[PDB]
C-alpha cells in the first residue's frame, strides 16, 4: 500500500473540513506547520517511541504547534496520533494541496529550457496553456544546459516537449529500430 | 448520480460514487464512452464499490466517468425471447434485430417460500434404456449427468432434448454456459432445421467470454424460465455445464478479497450454488423440468464441487470413464446412478425387481473381474461361469445407437421404450438368452435386434 | 549453401550500417551543438507556442 | 506500515475534527462501515456483547461476531443485500 | 556489397523523421524487481497498453492500482533504474500480419531471428482480440490429415477443430505436431509452431528437419526460448494466434502448434506471483483456465458471411478456418493437476500418448481407449469414414479382453476372432517418424484389415505386407491411387477396383 | 558514491545510497571496513537497494559504509586459468599466487543468438555399454546424470572425464557448486600426480560456502568456458552439481520478498534455468561439451528442479535406486534413460534395432514383475518365460566395472568399444548365448568374457 | 563466397567512410527544421576528422 492510499482518508477529511468552514489558506498554514514540525529531527525521534501514548504523542506535537493550530487542527492531531499514523504527516499536506488546487481551478506547471527566455514568451506560454486547459497557469521557469535547444512544458502528467534533445532521440531510436 | 473508475485489476473493477451516492449490492453500473457495465459485488466504504466487469477490462482507464443505474442487471422477458439468441446482459446475439420486449425482470431474486413448492410424481419416458431402467425421470423434477470429460454429457443432453423438448407443447429455454462456441452453433442450426426454434429461448455465454459473464449467464436463462413457470405454464430448462458458474466464482474469489477453502474453491461455494439451485423448482403456479449436465474435474466425484451438487437433483445420472474406454455407449454406470422415483409405491413391483436384479449381478460381478485376471475363468464356480457370462451380456444390452450420435458411430439411431427395456432384461436375467453370444447385445437397440444380429 | 550467402551477405550491410547511423547520429549532435544560439531559440519557443 | 483498518474512512475522521470524543456518547448506536458477503462491518456499539443480537433498518437483524480494537463484524440473520453503508 | 543503396535506406528514415511537437502522457520508474517495473503518473494508461521506457526497451500495464502502475518488460529488464522516465502510446499490443512470415522464424514481438532480412509485411494486427461469435460460426465438415492412420482413422481432425497431443516426457509429442505440419505442403492448409520456454537448439533442429523435409516455406515459426523473459513466453501463443487468425479472416485454412501450453502457464504463474496476486490450487493464479480459454476459443470455423463482411465483398463463397494442435506434458501421467484438467475440458478432443506402450514399441503410442474426437466422421473423407467406422472401440474392447482372457482355457471361436483381429490392427498401428500416408496409401491398409485379408498373414509380417502391398498398388495400379487421392470417395467401382488388386497380390506375392 | 547498510537479514543486505548515485541490477558493491562483496538483485525505491552477500555477514553491523564498484563480478578468462583453483570472484585459493590474467570478463552476458547456433550430430564414445547403447552422446552436446542420494552420479562422471579426456585434445572447465570439499581436494591431487593439471581450469563453491557463493560459483566456471569456446576451441564444461544453483536461490527467495510457488519454490525456477543453460552452448565459433550431474530430491523424478530440467539437454542418464540395490553399476535405468542421437539417420539401422529390441525386452519383463511375485515363475507361458530369461541376461551384461570403481571392490576397470557392445546385446537378443548360466553376464565388459567366466 | 565478400568490404568501407558527412548535416537539418549549409560544411570538414 501506497503512503497516498493511507494518507488519502486523512487528507481528504481536512479538505472537506476546511473547505466547509472556509479555513483553507488556515489549514494549509497548520498542514505545512505540522508537515515541517513532524519531519524535525527531534520531534521525529519523539514520533518513534515505544513508551509514549497516543493522546502523549499528540498533545507534544499540538504544544509544539500553538498558535498554528486552531481547536479543529489540534483535534486532528490526536485522530492522526490515535491511529498512530504521525509519520504520515508529510503526505497528508500534499494531497490536501492538490484537492485544494484542483479546487481552485488552479495548475502549477514546470518548465525547461537549455538558456533562459523573456517574459514576452512566458506570457505568450500561459496564455496557450491556459487556453489548452481551461485552468489558471502557475510557470515555474528554469533552465537545463542539457537540451541543446528549445523548451519542455510539464503540466502535472501532461508533458510536451519541443527541445531539439527530444529530436535526436527519435532519430536514433528511429535508425536503431 | 455518476461515479469514476478508480482501480482495475484483471476483470475487476473498483469504482467511486459520493457518499451520499453509494450504489446497492447487485446493482449495474456504465462506463463513460467505453461500451462496458460493471455489477457491484460489495461495497467496500468510503463511497467505492467493487464490481466485476460484465465484457473485456483491455480499453478501460482508470478516471473514466461510470452511471449508477438504480437497479440490477435487467433483462427482457416473455414470448419476445422466443425463437432468439441472447447474450448475459439480454442483447440479442443474432443478426435479427431488436427484441420486441414488453417487460424486464432483474436478474436476482429469492428462491420460492417453503408453502409454495410442489409435490408431483409422474413419470417421463427418455427413450433411453439404462435411464428408463434405473433412473426414472418426473415432469417437474430435476435431473443432473454427472461425467468428466469426453464422456457424453452434452450427446445424452441433445438426446433427452430431442426425446422431450420436441414432442413437447409448452415452452423452453436452453442455456450454453462456458460452451464451446462450436456446440452453441451446432445446436442452434438443428433447431432452426428442425423448426423447433419458435418454442425455444436461446442464451449463450461461452468459454471465450469474460468472467463476469460466465458467473451471471444462468441467471439470466433462469430469469427468463421464471416469467414463463409464474404465467401458470409447464417449461423446460437446459443447461449445458452448471460447473462454470462455480469456476468463475473460483476465477474471481480471490480479487474479490476471499481466502480460499479446499481444493482452492471459494469460501462460499455451497451457498453461491443453493442461492441458484433453489430457484431451478416447480412451484403451486407452475412447473420447471429441468435437465442440466455436471462436469466431473478428474473423474473425481469426491471434489467438493460435484459433491455438493448431489443433494440438489431428484435423478442423479453418472457417465463412467472406464464404460467409454471400452467403446460401451452409452457410458451409464447402473450402480453409482439413481433416482428418487425408483420406489414400487411409485412406478411398480415388476420394474423395481428387473432394475435391482440387474444391478444385483452387476455389483457381483464387480469383485470377481480381479480375480480373472490373475487366476483364469477356469477356477469359479458353476454358478459364477454363468453370472460372469449375464453380467457382460447386460453389460452389453445397456449399449443403445443414438440419432444425435450416428456421426460418430456409423449406424442409424434406436428409440427404445419401457416395456421393451424391462422385457430384454428379465430376458437376461432369466436365461432366455444364455445361447446367443456376447458381442449380440452390443449397440442394438430392443431384444429383437440382439437375436437377429447373432445371426450376423 | 546460395541462400545461406545471401543470409551472410545482408547480416554484413547491416552490421555496416549499425556503425554508419551511430556516426550520424554523433556528427549530427556536434553540429546542433554549435550552430544553435540565442537567434534559434526565438525560432523553436516562438514554434511550440503555436502547437 | 500496516493497512488502512475499518476506521480509517474520511466521513469518521472528519467527525473528530469536529467533537474529539464523539464516539462513546452513545455506546448503544454504531454505523455500518462495508457490506460484502453476508458480513457487516460497523463503526461504534462500544458495548455490544459477543453473541449480541444488532438491529439493522427495515427489521433486519444481524449478530455480533468479531469485536475488534477498532470496529464489529456482524453476520445477517436473514437476507443483507439490502443494508448499505451509513 | 553495393554502396549508395545504404546511403538512400537511411535518408528514407531521416527524411521521414517526426520533426514536430506531439501532447504525451507520462510516469516514473519507482521500483525495478524480477521483470517487473512500477512506476507513478501514468494517468491515461489503459490495461494492456505499451510503456516505452529510454533506448527503445517496452513494457505493459498490468496492475492499474490507485496509486501505482505494474508493468512487465517485453525484453531485458537490468538495464533500467529508478527515476527513468515511463511514457505512453496509445496504441494496443500489435504484431506483423501476412503471407510474408512465411518461412520466417520471428520472436513474440514478430522480430526476425533467423538472419534472412526484415519482413516487408503490409499489415499489422492486435495481439489479444475476442473470438468470433456464434452466429457467424460454421459446422466442421473437412479433414485435416496428419498423415498417421492411427490418428487419422480414430482420433479425425477437422478444418476449425481443437485437439489435445497429451503425455509424458520424451514420448513423440513434438514429432506428432511436426509431422501433421509437414503434411500439409500440398494441402493448401499454412502452419505455424510457436515454441514456449524451449532451448534455442531444439527450436534450430525442428527448424532444420522442416526444411529437410520441404515444410518449411509453408510454415510461420513463432519462438520464446527458455532465456526469454516470462511476458515474452507468456504472450507468444497469441502472438502466434494473430498470425494464423490473419488466413481464417481471408477465406483461408491455417493450422497452428502450441509445443507446450504448461510452459506458458509456469511463465503466466511467475508474472502473476511477482505481481503479488493471491495463488490458487497449485499457486496457479485464479485465472490460468480463461489464459487458455481466451487462446483456445480463436481456433474456429467461419461461415461465407462472416468472411465475406471481413473483407467488404472481396472474397465471397468461401469458408475461413483455424485448427489447433496445443501440447501438455504431464508428471508421471497425473491428469489431476490442474492445467491438465483445464485445457482437457476445453479441446474438441484429446490424443493421449502413453509410455508403456512407448517402451513395448508402438511408437506412435496412441491410446485408443483414452484418445477422442468429438467431431468423429465428419472430419473425414468418405472412404476413410466407412472404412475406420468402429474401429476406436473396437481396439479398446481388444485391450479389455487381451487382459480377461490372458491365462485362461480356449475359447469360443466369437472369442478367438475378436482377439486375432485386434492383435493385427494392433501390429498395423504402427509408424514411422516423417514418414506420412496418403489417403490412398491409409485406405488399402485399413481395407486390407476390416475386409480379413491379414486374417492369414502372421503379426510379425503385418508390416512387411503393408508396405509390399502398397508398393505393389503404386507400381500395377497407379491410376487408382490418384482417384481415391483426389477427394477420398468411394463407390462399389472403387471397392471392386481394391479388392481385385488385394487378391491378385495375395495369390502372386 | 556510498551508501549505508540499513537493514540485514542472513545473507540479504539493504542499502541505501543518494538518489542520484543508485547502483545498477546485478553491480558489485563493498563494505568498507570488512571488505566482503555484495550483489544487487533489485532496486526497492527511496535509493534504497537489495543485495546478496558473497561471503558470511556474521560481524556486520547498521551504519557501515558501502561502496559501489560500477561494474558486475568480474573473473579472470584465458590460458592464465589452466592448472589454477579459484573461488566465485575470481580469486586463487591454490596457495600458488596471483593468477598472470591478461583480461577480465562480468559472470553476467546474454546466451548466444538463434542465429548463432550450431546443428552437430557427430557420435561420442564413452567406452559404458549401456550409454553408448541407450543414450548415446555427441561432441557439443549437453549431458544429465539424474539421481537421489547416493546412487553413482559422482563416479559415474570421474569415469566420463577419464574415459572422454582419452581423445579430446582441448582444454576442460569444472564448475564445484554446492558439494563435498573433500571431493575437489582428491580430485586436484589426481589430476597433479597424473600431469593432467596444466590442460584443466578448477572452479570452487561447496557445501561449506554461504548461499551467495553456490548460487553465483556455476556463472564463474560458465564465464571461463565461453571465453575458451569464443577463442575458436572445442572445450568441456562439467558442473559437479546444477541443482544446488537453483536450491541456493531457493534459501534467498523468500528474503527477496517472493512469493513462495509449489513445494516451496521460488516463483522465477524455470526462468533462472534457462538464463543459465542457454549459455551452456555450442556455437558456429567453438564447441562446447556439457556434462551436468541432476540431484533428485527424495528420488522425486517429478519434483519441480528435476521436471525443468529434462528440456535442456540432449541425453538423459537416469540413475535408479531399485537397480543399484541388486548390485548392478552403473545403475542407469535404460526405460527411463534416452538420448537425441537414438535415430536411425545418426547411429544406422543395426544399433538402433538392437537398442529398440533391449527396451522391449526390459519392458515386457516390467509388465510381469506382479505375476511373478505372486505365482512364480513356473506359471509364464513358453514364449514369456524364454523373454524372463533373456531379460534377466540384458539386464546383467548392462553392468561394467570401472576404473575409478577399483578402489570399493578389488576387480580391475573395462573399456568397451561401440562394437563390442552392439554384438553383444544382438547376439543375446537372437539367442546366441541361452545356455549359458545367469550370473556370467554380471560385470565383465565385452561378451566374449561372458564365454570365459562360464567355464567356472 | 567469404573470401568474396572479404575482397569486396573494402570497397564499400572507405565509400560509406566520405558519406557519414552529408549522413550528419542532413540529420542536424531536419532536428533544426531550417537549413543547415550556411553553418554545417566547416563542421563538416572539422568533425569527420575524428570518425
Ligand atoms: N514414429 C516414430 N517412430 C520412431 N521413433 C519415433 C517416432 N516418433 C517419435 N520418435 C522418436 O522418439 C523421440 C520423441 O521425441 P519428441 O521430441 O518428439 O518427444 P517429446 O514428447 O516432444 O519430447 P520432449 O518432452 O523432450 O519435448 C525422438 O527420439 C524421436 O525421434
Ligand atoms: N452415445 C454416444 N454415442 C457415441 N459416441 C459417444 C456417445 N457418448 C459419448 N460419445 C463420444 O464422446 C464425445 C461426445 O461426448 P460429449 O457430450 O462431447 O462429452 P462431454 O461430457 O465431455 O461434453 C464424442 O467424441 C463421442 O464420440
Ligand atoms: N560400486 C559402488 N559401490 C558403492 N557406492 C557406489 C558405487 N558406485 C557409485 N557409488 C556411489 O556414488 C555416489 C556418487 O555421488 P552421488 O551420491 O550419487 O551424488 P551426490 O553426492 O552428488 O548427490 C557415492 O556417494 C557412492 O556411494
Ligand atoms: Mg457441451
Ligand atoms: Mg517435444
Ligand atoms: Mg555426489
Amino acid at each position: 500500500a501506497e503512503l497516498t492510499t493511507l494518507a488519502r482518508p486523512y487528507a481528504k477529511a481536512a479538505f472537506e473540513y476546511a473547505q466547509a468552514h472556509q479555513q483553507l489558506a488556515d489549514w494549509s498554514a497548520a498542514l505545512g506547520v505540522l508537515a515541517a514540525v513532524s519531519q524535525d529531527d527531534t520531534v521525529r525521534q519523539l514520533l518513534k517511541e515505544p513508551q509514549l501514548t497516543s493522546s502523549a504523542k499528540a498533545q507534544s506535537l499540538i504544544d509544539v504547534c500553538g498558535d498554528k493550530l486552531n481547536a479543529p487542527a489540534q483535534n486532528f492531531v490526536r485522530t492522526v496520533a490515535e491511529n498512530k499514523r504521525l509519520e504520515l504527516l508529510p503526505t497528508i499536506a500534499e494531497m490536501y494541496e492538490q484537492l485544494k488546487a484542483e479546487q481552485e481551478k488552479s495548475v502549477e506547471v514546470e518548465v525547461t529550457s537549455a538558456f533562459t527566455l523573456s517574459k514576452e514568451q512566458q506570457d505568450k506560454l500561459a496564455k496557450a496553456l491556459s487556453a489548452r486547459l481551461s485552468r489558471e497557469v502557475r510557470l515555474h521557469a528554469s533552465e537545463d544546459a542539457s537540451l541543446i535547444g528549445g523548451v519542455i512544458i510539464r503540466a502535472g502528467d501532461l508533458v510536451i516537449d519541443g527541445s531539439v534533445r527530444g529530436k535526436l532521440a527519435k532519430l536514433a531510436e528511429a535508425l536503431k529500430s | 448520480s455518476s461515479g469514476r473508475i478508480v482501480q482495475i485489476i484483471g476483470a475487476v473493477i473498483d469504482v467511486e460514487f459520493p457518499r451520499d451516492a453509494v450504489p446497492s449490492i447487485y446493482e449495474a453500473l456504465k462506463v463513460q464512452g467505453v461500451e462496458t457495465t460493471l455489477e457491484v459485488q460489495q461495497q467496500l466504504g468510503d463511497g467505492v464499490v467493487r464490481s466485476i466487469a460484465m465484457g473485456s477490462t483491455e480499453g478501460l482507464k482508470r478516471g473514466l466517468n461510470v452511471d449508477s443505474t438504480g437497479a440490477a442487471i435487467s433483462v427482457p422477458v416473455g414470448k419476445a425471447t422466443l425463437g432468439r439468441i441472447m447474450d448475459v446482459l439480454g442483447n440479442p446475439i443474432d443478426e435479427a434485430g431488436p427484441i420486441g420486449e414488453e417487460e424486464r425482470w432483474g436478474i436476482h431474486r429469492e428462491a420460492p417460500s417453503y408453502a409454495d413448492q410442489a409435490g408431483g410424481n409422474e413419470l417421463l419416458e427418455t427413450g433411453i434404456k439404462v435411464i428408463d431402467l434405473v433412473c426414472p425421470f418426473a415432469k417437474g423434477g430435476k435431473v443432473g449427468l454427472f461425467g468428466g470429460a469426453g464422456v457424453g454429457k452434452t450427446v445424452n443432453m441433445m438426446e433427452l432434448i430431442r426425446n422431450i423438448a420436441i414432442e413437447h407443447s409448452g415452452y423452453s429455454v436452453f442455456a450454453g454456459v462456458g460452451e464451446r462456441t462450436r456446440e452453441g452453433n451446432d445446436f442452434y442450426h438443428e433447431m432452426k432445421d428442425s423448426n423447433v426454434l419458435d418454442k425455444v429461448a436461446l442464451v449463450y455465454g461461452q468459454m471465450n467470454e469474460p468472467p463476469g459473464n460466465r458467473l451471471r449467464v444462468a441467471l439470466t436463462g433462469l430469469t427468463m424460465a421464471e416469467k414463463f413457470r409464474d404465467e401458470g405454464r409447464d417449461v423446460l430448462l437446459f443447461i449445458d455445464n452448471i460447473y462454470r458458474y462455480t469456476l468463475a466464482g473460483t476465477e474471481v474469489s480471490a480479487l474479490l478479497g476471499r481466502m480460499p477453502s479446499a481444493v482452492g474453491y471459494q469460501p462460499t461455494l455451497a451457498e453461491e450454488m443453493g442461492v441458484l439451485q433453489e430457484r431451478i423448482t416447480s412451484t403451486k403456479k407452475g412447473s420447471i423440468t429441468s435437465i442440466q449436465a455436471v462436469y466431473v474435474p478428474a473423474d473425481d466425484l469426491t471434489d467438493p464441487s460435484p459433491a455438493t451438487t448431489f443433494a440438489h437433483l431428484d435423478a442423479t445420472v453418472v457417465l463412467s470413464r472406464d464404460i467409454a474406454s471400452l467403446g460401451i455407449y452409452p457410458a451409464v454406470d447402473p450402480l453409482d446412478s439413481t433416482s428418487r422415483q425408483l420406489d414400487p409405491l411409485v412406478i411398480g413391483q415388476d420394474h423395481y425387481d428387473t432394475a435391482r436384479g440387474v444391478q444385483y449381478v452387476l455389483q457381483r460381478y464387480k469383485e470377481l473381474k480381479d480375480i480373472i485376471a490373475i487366476l483364469g475363468m477356469d477356477e469359479l464356480s458353476e454358478a459364477d461361469k454363468l453370472l460372469v457370462a449375464r453380467a457382460r451380456k447386460i453389460q452389453r444390452f445397456l449399449s443403445q445407437p443414438f440419432f444425435v450420435a450416428e456421426v460418430f458411430t456409423g449406424s442409424p439411431g434406436k428409440y427404445v421404450s419401457l416395456k421393451d427395456t424391462i422385457a430384454g432384461f428379465k430376458g437376461i436375467l432369466n436365461g432366455d438368452y444364455d445361447h446367443l453370444p456376447e458381442q449380440a447385445f452390443y449397440m442394438v437397440g430392443g431384444i429383437e435386434e440382439a437375436v437377429e444380429k447373432a445371426k450376423k | 549453401a546460395q541462400a545461406e550467402i545471401e543470409q551472410e551477405l545482408n547480416s554484413v550491410k547491416d552490421a555496416l550500417r549499425a556503425q554508419v547511423g551511430a556516426l550520424a547520429v554523433t556528427g549530427a549532435e556536434k553540429i546542433l551543438g554549435a550552430s544553435i544560439d540565442a537567434n534559434a531559440h526565438e525560432q523553436l519557443v516562438s514554434k511550440l507556442a503555436a502547437e | 506500515m500496516q493497512q488502512l483498518n475499518p476506521s480509517e474512512i474520511s466521513e469518521i475522521i472528519k467527525g473528530r475534527i469536529e467533537k474529539l470524543d464523539v464516539a462513546s456518547q452513545a455506546r448503544n448506536e454504531g454505523t455500518i462501515v462495508s457490506v460484502s458477503d453476508g458480513i457487516v462491518r460497523i463503526y461504534g456499539l462500544a458495548d455490544v456483547m459477543y453473541g449480541e443480537m444488532i438491529e439493522f433498518p427495515g427489521g433486519v437483524y444481524g449478530m455480533a461476531l468479531n469485536l475488534e480494537q477498532d470496529s464489529v463484524g456482524a453476520v445477517v440473520l436473514g437476507e443483507y443485500q439490502g443494508l448499505a453503508e451509513g | 556489397l553495393n554502396p549508395s543503396e545504404i546511403s538512400e535506406i537511411i535518408k528514407g528514415r531521416i527524411e521521414k523523421l517526426d520533426v514536430a511537437s506531439q501532447a504525451r502522457n507520462e510516469g516514473t520508474i519507482v521500483s525495478v524487481s524480477d521483470g517487473i517495473v512500477r512506476i507513478y503518473g501514468l494517468a491515461d494508461v489503459m490495461y494492456g497498453e505499451m510503456i516505452e521506457f529510454p533506448g527503445g526497451v517496452y513494457g505493459m500495464a498490468l496492475n492499474l492500482e490507485q496509486d501505482s502502475v505494474g508493468a512487465v518488460v517485453l525484453g531485458e529488464y537490468q538495464g533500467l533504474a529508478e527515476g527513468m522516465n515511463a511514457k505512453c502510446t496509445g496504441r494496443i499490443l500489435e504484431v506483423p500480419v501476412g503471407p510474408e512470415l512465411l518461412g520466417r522464424v520471428v520472436d513474440a514481438l514478430g522480430n526476425p531471428i533467423d538472419g534472412k532480412g526484415p519482413i516487408d509485411a503490409k499489415a499489422t494486427d492486435a495481439v489479444e482480440k475476442v473470438a468470433p461469435g456464434v452466429i457467424w460460426r460454421k459446422s466442421v465438415d473437412q479433414p485435416v490429415q496428419t498423415g498417421y492412420k492411427s490418428v487419422d482413422a480414430m482420433i479425425p481432425v477437422g478444418r476449425g477443430q481443437r485437439e489435445l497431443i497429451i503425455g509424458d516426457r520424451q514420448i513423440g509429442k513434438t514429432a506428432l505436431a511436426v509431422d501433421a505440419i509437414i503434411n500439409q505442403k500440398d494441402s493448401g492448409i499454412k502452419c505455424v509452431y510457436v515454441a514456449i520456454g524451449q532451448k534455442q537448439s531444439t527450436i534450430a533442429n525442428v527448424v532444420r528437419k522442416l526444411e529437410e523435409n520441404g515444410a518449411l516455406a509453408n510454415t510461420i515459426v513463432v519462438a520464446a526460448s527458455a532465456s526469454e523473459s516470462a511476458a515474452l513466453q507468456y504472450l507468444a501463443p497469441y502472438s502466434g494466434c494473430t498470425m494464423g487468425e490473419y488466413f481464417r479472416d481471408r477465406g483461408e485454412d491455417a493450422l497452428i502448434v502450441y509445443d507446450d501450453l504448461s510452459k506458458q502457464a509456469v511463465a503466466y504463474r511467475q508474472i502473476s506471483l511477482l505481481l503479488r496476486r493471491p495463488p490458487g490450487r497449485e499457486a496457479y493464479p485464479g485465472d490460468v483456465f480463461y489464459l487458455h480459454s481466451r487462446l483456445l476459443e480463436r481456433a474456429s470455423r467461419v461461415s461465407e458471411e462472416y468472411v465475406e463482411k471481413f473483407t467488404n465483398g472481396a472474397v465471397t463463397g468461401k469458408t475461413g478456418s483455424l485448427t489447433a494442435l496445443p501440447i501438455i506434458e504431464t508428471q508421471a501421467g497425473d491428469v489431476s493437476a490442474f492445467v491438465p484438467t483445464n485445457v482437457i475440458s476445453i479441446t474438441d478432443g484429446q490424443i493421449f500418448l502413453e509410455s508403456a506402450m512407448f517402451n513395448s514399441g508402438i511408437r506412435p503410442a496412441v491410446n485408443a481407449g483414452i484418445s477422442v474426437s468429438r467431431v468423429g466422421g465428419a472430419a473425414q473423407t468418405k472412404i476413410i469414414k466407412k472404412l475406420s467406422g468402429g474401429i476406436r472401440t473396437a481396439l479398446a474392447q481388444y485391450r479389455e479382453l487381451a487382459a480377461f482372457a490372458q491365462f485362461a482355457s480356449d475359447l469360443d471361436e466369437a472369442t478367438r476372432k475378436q482377439l486375432e483381429h485386434g492383435q493385427r490392427v494392433t501390429e498395423l498401428m504402427k509408424q514411422k517418424q516423417y514418414a506420412p500416408m496418403s489417403i490412398a496409401e491409409m485406405s488399402l491398409s485399413l481395407y486390407a484389415a476390416e475386409r480379413g485379408f491379414l486374417q492369414d498373414v502372421e503379426i510379425a509380417k503385418v508390416g512387411s505386407f503393408e508396405q509390399a502391398l502398397i508398393s505393389y498398388f503404386q507400381r500395377e495400379h497407379a491410376a487408382l491411387l490418384a482417384k481415391i487421392n483426389e477427394k477420398g470417395d468411394f463407390n462399389d467401382e472403387i471397392d471392386a477396383g481394391i479388392k481385385a488388386g488385394i487378391e491378385k497380390f495375395k495369390a502372386t506375392q
